[PDB]
């Protein structure tokens, strides 16, 4: 405590009651002169000293401070999940100890758990003397964080997973597992640090916190800064502090950094940074001006941010980050470094899908960050072939298990958003398409969560492109025939797809007959133009209807009504039994003490924008201003204010 | 049994974990089957305007191919916790809302 | 079992989980892993020397003979040669080694002059000590101590006792080693192993033994491994002379030829009862939990999130009152002291002092608000009350209780408390310093520690006043000048040059830092730490609601916010501790009086729930009551009350 050692690397005294040292050495290390009037012995340990504080990134004291700007470099191949190159490194033969302790956190760090606790035994054995004791040290330490995190996959392995995993996927041997048990018995980490050499001790107190359970409550605490509502800053202060651990956990070669209470810290610290930083903006836009401050945030997001938010986040948490903390203000930094991650990612996942060498262990890892990663990259500009080959990646080979075609679906439309549809991706988008329909053909469907199919790719795909024509789908259902009916249906929700001649041989599979027929076929097929003949069928319904005078049906044509996809008078001679069609059909005559707000909650924004454009207009909006008046629903005001506004 | 009853504002719904055994309308029966409703303001569509939010019927753990929708024969609704009967109260909550399926399983946001 | 076996064995397991663990290993371990055994050497010896042996002539005074005739005769390389001969093969380690390294141990002290159990000492550090030079230069505190001179530093017969002439003249030899010894033994629990009741090493330290007095040593156990059973007469007067006998011929049957097992039994039964509490009784029940909750009868309140710590993560205790099994794999304690609880019938069924006990236990599990089990639990309702007149701020009262004389030391302690709070901190850092002065004479100690802390926080407390006093600019008052004469802050500064509030809790004694483990957060910031978490993650969720209008209808989750800031306001404000007026303290609260506020409000003004539901429970209310307007007033400023009233 004689020296008060800054984030931003100065250095102040605090407490030194003696000479100043730390002073006299960085006034030599200014000069040269100064710096020759010490032995040889000295010099070179000068030398030595100038090195390790260079490297460490001391740069002067507060007095002094010139240019300070700080920019981290972490030089972990594990950070930046360079996989085949720290395979190929684990395969060459070591030189030292240290290279094989890189190898034994290599290999945990690719779920290679068991050889790694081998290597981790092997090293404690060679290694007892005599100075290298943090070897030893370290190693005790992460053979036990090992041993944890083994015991814990076993827990979490054989139950809740199993078959709901896929198979009872045993990831360890019971012999293996029997051995770990038996060698750590009554183990003990509390007192491992008071057994070693009083020199250990008196030397490397500063490891002392890695034997305890927790070491990060102190910056967990801090992070409370970044809450104050009271108009360097406390927003500096933890990114630097955040990288500090970070660089120091990973550098190091410590398993610590895979544990749930590191991922903790990490989501909330990113979080509330991201929070503080909106909460200026919208303040500064408050009070200085409407665009005087730019209204463009000032947290910069780089290349290490987008790698910690991947790595350490979850999808809810992403999510809840995207709602309160809006992101499309915020401006990534470097581009290319971000593309060449996700390029890796991606043929990360392809190897793993297509070598069929699917490491259990590791795979629970990697796939939460493939996952958030992909996620993430909507707000990267992407170039066209990293965009081409993340696309394949994703949309053939990423497991079935963990993306439904439901969301593949969303993770590819937000893909789309600030990169749009170039003709490569749709090319692959037919050709998974055409995958689809050969798997198709059987006792088959398909299963998604959020209710999205194979219709919605190729409804995107004419979204993007008006004109686009699947050649290998026409010769597909050119050769079709009767029998295979999962097929014509298939085919049937990609219908505008084909071509005129396969749209015309198509045809023939499937008639509507009655109105069950029309409104199924207009509701998963495609029967967009009203013939006159169905609207005779619709009002043979209507009057069968009238005549007999609960779910919904006549809703549906009275919005069609006034959607103007059927044109015809006798729609005024069904008026009294629906109250909504008769608001959808005359809105004149219509008592609109009869009207409830509910019903604006059901309809589109085409819908809901040709109600405001129809003159209506203000009995809509006097119920909404009292509904908002009344119950503060979030709902109604935004209608309110995006359409009728 | 009323302690996971969650009301959803966004589309006017209620999300209760039960089972209906509902009986499709011309004597068609059907065992406990359920709902699920994705609301999505996103979508691209046709000429199907009039919608934000999609119902699927879950039976047996698949997906029920729908024909002509007209069940209005309730259910014997079971709490599938323990077993409870609900069905008053499931009736109750359904004739108190205008929505076309008041009591989902699961919702989806899709926003 | 016996219950004498049953004693020895707690008594074994306690000194082991403490520390206090020496093992006294033998010959025979060492003879398990077949290493060669003496009478093959002085056999070899006969053979060299005059030709043919002879089995039924070997007393125990020939083992020690021959050798040393032989040395005489033939000289000193022909010894060494022989000894290389012998001695230098290789034998793989045993599993008794890698069972008695299993218990952890102090100390190792072993006449064996071999390395089998230095090869299987796994991963453990042991000082190694077998020559006299090697005393002053050990490396860490804890000693392997071979006795007997083992062969590190070569394969001569100078380096290890053998012979009659190395026995006779070993306290001239080695005094270092057998004082070292010596105090071992004295200090620590010594358990033998692998030696015969006869042996010479166990005749001479009884003999040693016998000249203390009889109080200050405690009997040293021996586990004996012969094929007979144990006599009744041998046991008396092996018991009488220091030794308390645990037998394994009686714990389990075996053949005249078996070893490894004899052994292994016991070892396993050690082993296996450091995780066993033994208790099958409700009287074992009610005082085991006396014993490990009596000493924080000295604390008023105990936060129940802390208890967890105290009963080492058997049990989880949750802030709503209700307690789950966690981790126990033992006969349920708490299980069968709730039904003791709720059943008056079976308290009849203890005696008059374990009754008295459990009352006890009973009001103060009642105090702390802790009820019952977790399915158990119905319609808990719980109360909140701060019983501190620095809480309620009644500054006169505070004022009187100070003029008032103090009669004990709590009272000191409160008077402390209340001057600190009413900014004369000069008295209440002398009145500490008397407090630390006058602990000596003590039963707990947690008023010198708590004491010391304060202290420490108060010192804390004037150096940043100074600080922010002169820099500010004499803008406030007059010159600005505290009651802080420059020579008192220099007598302060030269009071706490070199205290270290992190060592602070090291250096207490050992039933201090067992009994008191969960006062070791107070030092730092650890103890804010398993809630600052949780409320973050709480308010992740609690909003994640409020984005997509989800109304709930049962129990919400800022109840859990609730309850943790009533137990750790009424902790810090019950016990008189200065970590009151931190800055992250006044943080946390204020984040949770926002929250709770937030989502107050968003429940207020519902939609539906009128409309429907509410015929059949509406159990939305939020009362704002005294103790939130007095948290509200304390720990906000004037610009977060303005946000809050702006959202």
């Amino acid at each position: 405590y004689d020296y008060h050692f800054e984030v931003n690397g100065t250095v102040v005294r605090h407490k030194n009651k003696g000479f100043g040292y730390m002073e006299r050495f960085f006034e030599l290390k200014e000069s040269c002169d100064e710096r020759s009037k010490l032995s040889k012995k000295q010099y070179e340990r000068f030398n030595a000293l100038f090195n390790f504080f260079e490297k460490n990134g001391v740069i002067c004291m507060a007095k002094d401070a010139g240019t300070l700007n700080t920019s981290i470099e972490i030089n972990s191949l594990a950070y930046h999940g360079k996989y085949d190159v720290m395979k190929k490194f684990i395969e060459e033969q070591s030189v030292s100890i240290e290279d094989d302790y890189k190898k034994a956190f290599f290999l945990a760090c690719l779920g290679r758990w068991e050889e790694s606790y081998d290597l981790y035994s092997n090293i404690i054995l060679n290694s007892i003397d005599e100075s290298n004791g943090c070897v030893y040290y370290l190693s005790q330490i992460n053979r036990y964080r090992i041993y944890q995190s083994i015991t814990q996959a076993v827990t979490q392995f054989n139950g809740l997973g199993l078959l709901t995993f896929g198979r009872h996927y045993k990831p360890f041997t019971d012999e293996f597992l029997a051995r770990i048990e038996r060698e750590m018995t009554n183990f003990n980490i509390d007192d491992l640090f008071n057994g070693m050499p009083f020199e250990f001790q008196k030397k490397y107190k500063i490891l002392e916190f890695l034997s305890d359970n927790q070491f990060l409550y102190d910056d967990t605490v801090k992070l409370f800064e970044l809450t104050n509502k009271v108009r360097m800053s406390s927003d500096i202060v933890v990114l630097l502090r955040l990288y500090d651990n970070l660089r120091f956990l990973y550098e190091n070669c410590l398993w610590s950094v895979s544990f749930h209470e590191f991922h903790q810290y990490i989501r909330n610290s990113m979080s509330l940074l991201i929070e503080k930083a909106e909460y200026e903006r919208t303040r500064d836009i408050d009070e200085l001006g409407f665009s005087f401050f730019g209204k463009k945030s000032g947290f910069f997001m780089e290349y290490y941010d987008f790698v910690n938010i991947s790595r350490h986040f979850k999808i809810d948490d992403i999510k809840n980050l995207e709602r309160s903390c809006s992101i499309d203000k915020i401006r990534f930094g470097e581009q290319e470094k971000i593309e060449e991650y996700l390029v890796g990612i991606a043929e990360e996942i392809t190897k793993q899908f297509s070598a069929n060498g699917m490491n259990v262990v590791f795979y629970t890892q990697f796939i939460s960050e493939a996952k958030a990663a992909l996620y993430f990259a909507k707000y990267v500009k992407l170039s066209e072939e990293g965009l081409g080959k993340i696309v394949k990646a994703l949309l053939f080979y990423f497991p079935e298990r963990d993306l439904d075609i439901g969301k593949r679906y969303v993770w590819l439309e937000r893909l789309t958003k600030c990169n749009e549809l170039p003709k490569s991706i749709i090319s692959i988008i037919d050709d998974f398409l055409v995958l689809q329909a050969e798997k198709h053909i059987q006792n088959y469907s398909e299963v998604s969560s959020n209710g999205l199919y194979s219709r919605d790719y190729g409804a995107l795909i004419k979204h993007f492109e008006k004109n686009f024509i699947s050649k290998r789908l026409s010769e597909i259902t050119l050769c079709l025939t009767q029998d295979k009916q999962k097929q014509i249906d298939f085919l049937f929700k990609l219908l505008p797809l084909l071509s005129t001649n396969a749209k015309s041989h198509l045809l023939s599979f499937k008639s509507v007959e009655n109105i069950n027929d029309l409104m199924n076929g207009i509701r998963i097929g495609l029967i967009d133009e009203f013939t006159p003949e169905h609207e005779e069928l619709i009002i043979e319904y209507l009057e069968t209807r009238k005549v007999n005078y609960s779910n919904d049906y006549m809703s549906t044509f009275g919005i069609w009504y006034f959607l103007e996809e059927i044109n015809n008078s006798k729609m005024e001679e069904f008026i009294g039994m629906d109250d909504q069609y008769d608001f959808f059909v005359d809105p004149e005559n219509f008592d609109y003490k009869k009207f409830i707000p509910s019903w604006l909650k059901n309809y589109n924004d085409k819908l809901l924008g040709k109600i405001a454009g129809n003159k209506m207009k203000h009995h809509v909006i006097e119920v909404l201003k009292e509904r908002v008046k009344n119950s503060n629903d979030k709902r109604y005001l935004e209608i309110l204010m995006n359409y009728f506004i | 049994a009323t302690h996971d009853l969650v009301y959803h504002s966004k589309i006017n719904t209620f999300v209760w974990d039960v089972e209906f055994d509902i009986v499709l309308s011309d004597s068609k029966e059907l065992n406990k089957c359920y709902f699920v409703k994705c609301f999505n303001p996103y979508r691209i569509n046709g000429k199907c305007d009039f919608a934000v939010s999609s119902i699927d019927i879950f039976s047996e753990g698949k997906r029920l191919l729908i024909e002509n929708e007209f069940n209005f024969k309730i259910t014997k609704a079971v709490h599938v916790a323990t077993s409870k009967d609900v069905t008053e109260i499931v009736l109750h909550l359904s004739e108190r809302i205008s929505s076309p399926f008041p009591i989902v399983k699961e919702v989806v946001y899709l926003d | 079992l016996d219950n004498n076996v049953v004693e020895c064995i707690k008594e074994i397991t306690e000194s082991s989980r403490n520390g206090k663990l020496v093992f006294f290993v033998g010959a025979g371990v060492s003879t398990l892993s077949d290493y060669p055994q003496w009478w093959r050497l002085v056999d070899k010896y006969h053979e060299e020397l005059y030709g043919s042996p002879k089995k039924g002539n070997y007393s125990s005074d020939e083992y020690l003979r021959i050798p040393q005739i032989f040395y005489n005769v033939k000289g000193e390389m022909a010894f060494d040669g022989i000894l290389k001969d012998f001695f230098q093969v290789d034998k793989p380690t045993n599993p008794i080694h890698d069972k008695i390294l299993a218990m952890n141990p102090a100390h190792v002290i072993t006449t064996n002059y071999d390395n089998l159990i230095d090869t299987a000492c796994r991963g453990k550090y042991f000082s190694v000590i077998s020559a006299e030079e090697d005393v002053a230069n050990a490396t860490s505190s804890r000693y392997l101590l071979k006795v007997h001179g083992d062969f590190r530093k070569g394969f001569k017969g100078e380096n290890v006792v053998l012979k009659e002439d190395d026995y006779l003249n070993y306290d001239q030899n080695y005094p270092l080693i057998s004082n070292l010894m010596k105090t071992i033994i004295a200090t620590h629990t010594i358990v033998f192993i692998g030696y015969g009741l006869g042996d010479y090493n166990i005749n001479m330290l009884l003999n040693w033994v016998r000249k203390l007095q009889k109080d200050s040593f405690h009997k040293p156990f021996f586990i004996r491994t012969d094929p007979s059973p144990i006599e009744n007469e041998t046991l008396i007067y092996y018991e009488n002379k220091g030794l308390r006998i645990i037998d394994a011929a009686s714990l389990i049957d075996s053949n005249e030829y078996d070893y490894l097992e004899r052994y292994s039994a016991v070892m396993d039964l050690l082993i296996e009862s450091q995780e066993n509490k033994f208790i099958t009784k409700d009287d074992e029940v009610i005082d085991y939990i006396y014993g490990k909750i009596s000493p924080l009868f000295a604390l008023q309140y105990i936060r129940k999130i802390d208890l967890k710590h105290v009963f080492e993560y058997d049990y989880h205790f949750e802030v709503n009152g209700t307690v789950v099994r966690h981790k126990n794999k033992g006969f349920g304690y708490m299980e069968r002291f709730f039904e003791l609880k709720e059943s008056c019938d079976e308290r009849s069924k203890l005696s008059k002092k374990q009754y008295e006990r459990f009352n006890a236990l009973f009001n103060f599990f009642e105090k702390n608000g802790v009820i019952c089990m977790a399915k158990d639990a119905g319609t808990l309702n719980t109360s909140i009350e701060i019983n501190s007149l620095a809480y309620h701020g009644k500054y006169d009262v505070m004022k009187k209780f100070i003029e008032e004389q103090s009669v004990s030391i709590e009272d000191d302690y409160k008077k402390a408390f209340f001057l600190a709070c009413l900014g004369r901190w000069e008295e209440s850092y002398d009145l500490y310093s008397n407090i630390i002065l006058n602990s000596i004479d003590e039963s707990n100690g947690c008023v010198y520690y708590l004491s010391q802390i304060n202290r420490y926080r108060i010192y804390q407390s004037i150096t940043q006043a100074v600080t922010q006093f002169n820099g500010l600019g004499l803008l406030t008052f007059g010159r600005h000048y505290k009651p802080f004469t420059d020579e008192f802050l220099a007598r302060i500064e030269r009071e706490m040059t070199n205290f270290n509030i992190d060592d602070l809790f090291n250096g207490m004694p050992f039933e201090f830092q067992k009994k008191y483990k969960i006062l070791e957060f107070l030092s730092d910031n650890q103890f804010l730490y398993d809630d600052t978490v949780k409320l973050f993650e709480l308010t992740n969720k609690v909003r994640s609601e409020m984005s997509e209008g989800s109304y709930s209808f049962g129990m919400s989750s800022d109840i859990v916010v609730l309850l943790r800031l009533y137990d750790n306001l009424r902790f810090l404000y019950e016990n008189c501790l200065w970590s009151v007026s931190f800055h992250e303290f006044h943080q946390y609260i204020r984040n949770s009086m926002s929250l709770l506020i937030e989502k107050a409000e968003y429940e207020r003004t519902r939609d539906i729930d009128e409309l429907g539901f509410s015929f059949f429970g509406k159990k939305s209310g939020f009362f704002m009551e005294y103790y939130d307007f007095v948290n509200i007033s304390r720990h906000f400023k004037i610009d977060d009350i303005k946000n809050l009233e702006r959202s």
